[PDB]
């Protein structure tokens, strides 16, 4: 949150945190009630979310389904789109959090280290989130839509 | 470091669930407690340094623990403890808002209790004074925040023993 | 660092004799042997990672401990524990140019089960990495060499226990 | 040798060892049979080698063998070549690392802070190395004795 | 002391006191025998030389002893008195090591931070330190005023 | 650091007393005894260098623990071992000037022991190389100052023990 960011940079300059600061985690926690009702309306729908997004995706890049490309039978592609699910519950958890650094700690510090390891495109799977993003923002309204957008904006951004 | 909300996620996270049911409501209970929390700390802020002065002279003030010989004795000595008291409630106040001991354990309680051994500050004493900021504080905040304030003043001191 | 031949001499200082009749053929033996290990060395230089692809995939892979709660788990802890193999297939590889365990000791062994015990970096798991390795190594530069890549890998696995 | 000096560059770029530097270790495992001809060949007349070396030593420096010099006396004189036998020693082993490393480790590290503690010329024992290098060399074939020269002069190089 | 000022400087060239550091703790124990004089004589008239000077403070800052200042009544004033003495032994301490040191470490890194937290006038008692400066020097030899004099005039130096 | 006096001062401000009866004589025994002691250090200083190289030749050369295998053969460790016993004439000498063992507990004698038992340096030689130093400088700076001297010297040697 900006709770946890204020006290670290206070910490930092060791003092009380500045009005400014606390101007911020007070009207932080004022959105709360909203940011959780997003979370929780993509958690009821991460199902189907994750499904047709995993579809729209292997239109787009019919070389990551077939023969050579990573996700190949129901054995490998089984796990490319769990490997979407992860990141719709980290797109959450920023969410709640009004903070980026859960998804950056949990999966992004070396995402690229790791696929690189198991020959997937990174670029396939920064369309993969992308579709993903377009699935849930369907669900939401025009403004739980804008903010929900951000967080998967910043996670695709990495995946290059 | 860790506030109640992180703190809630990481759990869930451990598990591979989204956030549960249960989860969802520590973040509202957070999310409804933010405020008093914000206002507190804002009051600890302004009497910050008059909430360490009671405390001293309420606890260790005109005893033998500051005449020559006590520990505290010097005019390094005082200094130096009244710099503690500082940092006591500037990392209680943190706690406070953040929902959440983590930077105690982090920041604060890690050999505490060694160092001070090992240099001779009195344990029993220390926590005394801080006992003395809980009263203190817990005046000028209110008895809501103040139980709040509370915990984590109680915390600093499980943490030295 | 020291190496067979390094090995050699010092032993035979330490005595202060002129090198010895046993002493002059260790040296000959390793002299003997020095092609194919830098024959050796090159092949696992070209297939460094994928000699390490492979051993994950038959090891750590699909198990409790990738998914969450198993220590792997995390976009760092992945990328940390290639970052380790690669370690031991680099540090094995020199010892085995070495024609002795020396570097192994010196800067790779020291507290290594202390900071992983410290850590909850699984041993048993670690070392089935590394085990694998050897396999997936052996299969490449051939069973000699194997054999003398095999010995500096199992002297890896030796020093967490 | 090589082998131990590549390593350790190595590892400071953290890397594999290049290609030239196995190159070297390659080519210097082939000269090996030889190397240990040389300081065999030599360890076997150590006894001479020093003996006549340690002769036309105290000639060029009656100083150093008569009242108030270091080497006096069947006593001292007797210490005197042993420091010189030391260095023969050492000289074999830095010839079949291919290596100067262990002679300067063994007894170059502060040769001077010893030696002037005890009040013995320097430039003396480095006349005393000297003259054994002809003595040794004397021995040797045209090259075996040009390359086993260089790590005569440089232990002399740093008796200064 | 220069003894102990010395040492510590010598060592961190690590070398044996110079022949002028040696000069000085020479004539620093020559001086020695008087230098305890000075001292005896302010630790027989301590209980005085606190008490005039006492008085001479309160009078020219009687806002330091009526209603709002901090010593008031004799419970505050007691020990305001006290805090004097305190200083008093402090003096004969650095006289007698012919350094400030003693004064430093005891008495002076902090005065201010101590001070503040309780409330108390620094310039005040910087005046009350003056104060006796001039009620022991009263009961010295015109040297051994000129000299005891420096020790009391540092630490009123460092109450700013 | 401490020396005779700052000691006197330091004890008397512990109890809060002005300087006491005994103190001030303390601080007079000091003082009577200051030239000597200047005198002496003079000359530990000229002979500093030959001061070692005696005593080196008394106990140290010439014996197992110098030929190969000993802990002082090699050039380095030959260097390390006159090294040290330079430091311990300058600290033995400093402490005689200070009438106080403070600088050889505070720059000398701590963890000594350790690192000594763990490089393999021998205890029982370094301790007999100085007790050599006494006799060679008890010979130059007197009786007087030597039992001066002595005392320091054998505070150094207590300390490894
Ligand atoms: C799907 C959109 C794309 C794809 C996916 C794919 N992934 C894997 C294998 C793994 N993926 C992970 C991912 C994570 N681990 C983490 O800790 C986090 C952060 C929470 C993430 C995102 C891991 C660890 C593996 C290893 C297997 C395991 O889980 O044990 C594969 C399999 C590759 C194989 O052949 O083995 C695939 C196919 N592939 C694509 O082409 C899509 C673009
Ligand atoms: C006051 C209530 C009591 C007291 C205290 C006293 N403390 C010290 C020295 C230290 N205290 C700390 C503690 C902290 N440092 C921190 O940065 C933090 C926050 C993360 C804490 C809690 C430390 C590290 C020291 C030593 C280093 C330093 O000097 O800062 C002393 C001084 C001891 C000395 O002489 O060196 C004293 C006197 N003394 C009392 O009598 C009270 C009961
Ligand atoms: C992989 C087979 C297993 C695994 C590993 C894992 N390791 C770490 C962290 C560290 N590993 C080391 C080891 C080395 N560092 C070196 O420089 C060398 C060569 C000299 C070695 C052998 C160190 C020092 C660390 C800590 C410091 C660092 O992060 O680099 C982790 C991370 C733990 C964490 O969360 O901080 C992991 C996960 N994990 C597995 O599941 C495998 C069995
Ligand atoms: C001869 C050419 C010259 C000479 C020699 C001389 N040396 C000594 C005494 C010692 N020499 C050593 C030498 C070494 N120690 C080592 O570890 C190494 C590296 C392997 C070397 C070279 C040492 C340790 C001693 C001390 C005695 C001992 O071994 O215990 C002496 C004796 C001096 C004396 O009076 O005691 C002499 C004479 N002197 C010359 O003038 C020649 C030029
Ligand atoms: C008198 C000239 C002035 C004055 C003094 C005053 N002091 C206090 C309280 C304290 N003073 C000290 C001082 C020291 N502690 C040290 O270790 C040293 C170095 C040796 C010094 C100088 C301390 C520790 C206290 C705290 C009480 C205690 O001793 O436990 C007061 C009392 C304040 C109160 O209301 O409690 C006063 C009045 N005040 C003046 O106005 C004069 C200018
Ligand atoms: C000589 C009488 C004996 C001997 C000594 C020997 N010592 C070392 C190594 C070290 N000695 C010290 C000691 C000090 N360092 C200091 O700065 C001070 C003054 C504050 C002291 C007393 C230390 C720190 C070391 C290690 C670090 C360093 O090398 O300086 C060695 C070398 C061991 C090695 O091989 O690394 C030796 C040989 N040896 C003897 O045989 C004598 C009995």
């Amino acid at each position: 949150s900006v709770v946890t960011k204020s006290i670290v940079n206070a910490d930092a300059e060791a003092r009380y945190l500045s009005p400014g600061e606390l101007d911020r985690i007070k009207n932080f926690v004022s959105t709360g009630e909203r940011r959780l009702r997003i979370a929780q309306t993509l958690t009821e729908n991460r199902e189907r979310i994750v499904k047709q997004a995993g579809d729209q995706l292997f239109q787009k890049r019919p070389d990551v389904v077939s023969p050579g490309g990573n996700a190949y039978g129901e054995e490998m592609t089984a796990t490319c789109l769990r490997d979407l699910d992860y990141y719709l519950r980290l797109v959450t958890y920023g969410i709640v959090a009004g903070d980026v650094t859960p998804i950056e700690e949990i999966g992004l510090v070396g995402v690229r280290e790791m696929y690189n390891s198991l020959g997937t495109p990174i670029p396939a799977v920064a369309e993969g989130i992308r579709a993903m993003k377009n699935v849930a923002c369907s669900l939401l309204s025009a403004e739980d839509a804008a903010e929900a957008g951000s967080y998967f904006d910043f996670v695709i951004g990495a995946m290059q | 470091m860790q506030d109640a909300i992180t703190a809630v996620i990481n759990a869930s996270d451990v598990q591979g669930k989204y956030l549960d049911t249960a989860a969802m409501e520590k973040l509202k209970a957070y999310f409804a407690t933010g405020e008093l929390r914000v206002r507190a700390a804002s009051v600890i802020s302004a009497n910050a340094a008059n909430i360490v002065k009671e405390a001293v002279a309420k606890s260790l003030l005109y005893s033998d623990i500051t005449r020559p010989g006590g520990n505290m004795y010097t005019t390094r000595r005082y200094a130096a403890c009244i710099r503690d008291l500082d940092y006591y409630l500037r990392y209680a106040t943190y706690a406070m808002l953040a929902g959440d001991p983590s930077i105690l354990d982090e920041r604060v309680l890690n050999g505490l209790k060694e160092t001070y051994n090992s240099l001779g500050v009195p344990i029993a004493a220390t926590v005394q004074a801080i006992q003395a900021m809980k009263e203190v504080t817990a005046s000028l905040v209110g008895a809501d925040a103040g139980k709040e304030m509370g915990i984590y003043f109680d915390y600093i001191c499980s943490g030295l023993s």
